[PDB]
């Protein structure tokens, strides 16, 4: 729908799309710019990132939601209300797999390939996880096990590339331990792995703190903080 | 308290 | 599209997307159930409101940031950065009049003129001077006065019916001389009007509280101070 | 501040 857009024009919408809070519109836009086949800058990246992250972050709190009206719809003792919040979850969780399947799209056709720069490939292989398991959340059938197993595959593909070309305060590498992490804690029943890993991660990137300008530090020690958030809610 | 991913 | 789904099962989704924030959702939901061509209950009205007032105030508060991007555009010593802005504010407009549009024809066909008591029927021509003032928030052409207009007398209609048959504290009553009062100052140029219509309709709820139950009180007194606050930052 | 409307 947006190829007869000039390419200037959907990452200029993008931007005012995000000022005005219309994330759905913002990733369309995005999607229209990706289409266009060239390599994404690295704002652009991050265009592409916050606009789905936006979208999916909504849909995945109205799962949440209905998926606990269901569980508490099937205790013992509740009364029969119809198939209604069985169907309705399955509406949004529907929409979920699709915003999933649509980024996952645009990795496979042809970001991930032409990528070649660190902070480009890592990138584009961290969204490749986050969305896998953004699919894990919601799955429950003979494929969960293989939805996982990709999700971590493209985590450790991006973790192996960041920890060669990137310093551990790199916001991009410290972002990625920090989603792996949660990975390990709530997809894979690995909560060790997970500490493990928060803890590696802060550690490295405090000994690298003394390389940094002022404002590269405010920006690593933001994600470092997320990093102790996690390990003070899992310890 | 919910744990924080990257946003 | 929602011809398929029972009536009850519209209000039941209805009430779950409200309670994921799928206020698009709930709308979808609420147009379906008031296509069934039944008249709605006093719950039933709420909803619907909810839905669509949630929708379009997502769209207006969208378009008031587009349109003040594009105002300061067209200032002296801006620099042209071509049509997008424009496009856009026009995109996000016309969508939030196709809404507007939508609940009208709602209202026309065939809410209002199955409307017999004094709370539906005022509650519909509240909401029909609503949208027609939604519509004249973004209105520039040859029909502005008329949209104007169309506001205008919806709100009489309902101010006329509520003064008759329902007391000075009812919530529905004093929701609709708050939003005339806003019509009032910020669409009709009228702040006298608007500054006199919130006084006394705050004056004449306060003589009637002595009347309520502790709840009918709460519910009042909530509305009340809507009408002070405007008062406060109107004089 | 926003003047009120009815929500
Ligand atoms: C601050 N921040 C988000 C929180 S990790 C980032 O710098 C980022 C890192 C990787 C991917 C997207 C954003
Ligand atoms: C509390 N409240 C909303 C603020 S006025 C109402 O009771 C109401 C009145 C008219 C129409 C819709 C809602
Ligand atoms: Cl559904
Ligand atoms: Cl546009
Ligand atoms: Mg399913
Ligand atoms: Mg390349
Ligand atoms: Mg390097
Ligand atoms: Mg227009
Ligand atoms: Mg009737
Ligand atoms: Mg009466």
């Amino acid at each position: 729908a947006m190829g007869s857009m000039e390419r200037a024009s959907l990452i200029q919408k993008a931007k005012l799309a995000e000022q005005a809070e219309r994330y759905e519109d913002m990733a369309a836009f995005m999607k229209g710019a990706v289409e266009k086949g060239e390599e994404l800058s690295n704002e652009e990246r991050n265009l592409l990132s916050v606009a789905y992250k936006n979208v999916v972050g909504g849909q995945r709190a109205a799962w949440r939601v209905l998926s606990s009206i269901e569980q508490k719809s099937n205790e013992e003792g509740s009364e029969e209300k119809g198939p209604e919040v069985r169907e309705y979850r399955e509406k949004v969780e529907t929409e979920l797999q699709g915003v999933c399947d649509t980024v996952l799209g645009l990795l496979d056709s042809h970001l991930i390939k032409e990528a070649g720069d660190a902070e480009s490939r890592v990138f584009y292989l961290k969204m490749k996880g986050d969305y896998y398991r953004y699919l894990a959340e919601v799955a429950t059938g003979d494929d969960k096990k293989r939805i996982i197993d990709s999700a971590r595959s493209a985590y450790q593909e991006a973790m192996d590339i960041s920890k060669k070309e990137m310093p551990p305060t790199n916001p991009i590498r410290l972002g990625l331990a920090l989603n792996f992490s949660v990975f390990h804690y709530e997809i894979a029943n690995s909560p060790e792995e997970a500490i493990s890993l928060a803890k590696t991660t802060f550690d490295e990137a405090m000994a690298d703190l003394h390389t940094l300008s002022e404002d590269s530090y405010k920006d690593s020690t933001l994600i470092m903080q997320l990093l102790r958030d996690n390990l003070t809610l899992w310890t | 308290r919910r744990r924080k991913s990257c946003q």
